[PDB]
């Protein structure tokens, strides 16, 4: 029997591999619900410096 | 550094074992990682235990 | 003054213990696990932060 | 903690009954598709009859059609299987295996993987 394993590593650093979805256009300075590199959440965002 | 379409895998209905620990198998393909690690090899069946 | 930031920054910093769950933050869990497995992490959030 | 576990093997006679029992402990077997597989002597092991987890769809290996009957308690966690009309043929160890659809459509027809087995019963067919 042929067996893979699969371990997937989850920190805080940036995600190479990621799943089929779509990436959506940019709006700023609005409520929004967020999902930057899998972080998801929801509030409003500004430039900053 | 690659897309991971765990569809591919999930709903192949060749695997006889699909043991998923700490994530959902059905939603691999919405959450995403830094590095997934593979090792494959081939053992009895009384042994994928 | 000083004894009442101590006692609000302790608060905040509560929140990034895990309280025996998975994870400290709530969107992660959500975000992992579903429902029936997820409210299990969130009720161990729930009772500590309570 | 889970165990699959199957029941009421034994040896019968070439057109008598048998009525085999799956239980399950340490988790609702009532959200898992169950199917009834069995391997004869020499053989590999072919799927008997399965059926969904609320039980609205049902298949059957066409060696059995209008032989056995499938069905399942989900408030007694236990799925049934009826055998009528017994033969030599179905000498074997008879599994019961739990698993969650891996294809879309409702109907249970296609095999996949099976999350979970039994240690397997003992149904002897011979007269």
């Amino acid at each position: 029997y042929r067996v893979v394993v699969l371990s997937f590593e989850l920190l805080h650093a940036p995600a190479t591999v990621c799943g089929p979805k779509k990436s959506t256009n940019l709006v700023k300075n609005k409520c929004v619900n967020f999902n930057f590199n899998g972080l998801t959440g929801t509030g409003v965002l500004t430039e900053s410096n | 550094n690659c897309v991971a379409d765990y569809s591919v895998l999930y709903n192949s209905a060749s695997f006889s074992t699909f043991k998923c620990y700490g994530v959902s198998p059905t939603k691999l393909n919405d959450l995403c990682f830094t590095n997934v690690y593979a090792d494959s090899f081939v053992i009895r069946g009384d042994e994928v235990r | 003054v000083n004894q009442n930031a101590q006692a609000l920054n302790t608060l905040v910093k509560q929140l990034s213990s895990n309280f025996g769950a998975i994870s400290s933050v709530l969107n992660d869990i959500l975000s992992r696990l579903d429902p029936p497995e997820a409210e299990v992490q969130i009720d161990r959030l729930i009772t500590g932060r309570l | 903690q889970v165990q699959l576990q199957e029941s009421g093997g034994g040896l019968v006679q070439p057109g008598g009954s048998l009525r085999l029992s799956c239980a399950a402990s340490g988790f609702t077997l009532d959200y898992y598709a169950i199917g009834w597989f069995r391997q004869a002597p020499g053989k590999e092991r072919e799927g008997v009859s399965c059926i969904s987890s609320s039980g609205g769809r049902t298949n059957y290996a066409d060696s059995v059609k209008g032989r056995f009957t499938i069905s399942r308690d989900n408030t007694k966690n236990t799925v049934y299987l009826q055998m009528n009309s017994l033969k030599p043929e179905d000498t074997a160890v008879y599994y019961c295996a739990a698993w969650e659809a891996s294809r879309w459509y409702c109907p249970l027809q296609f095999s996949a993987d099976f999350s979970s087995w039994g240690q397997g019963t003992q149904v002897t067919v011979s007269s």
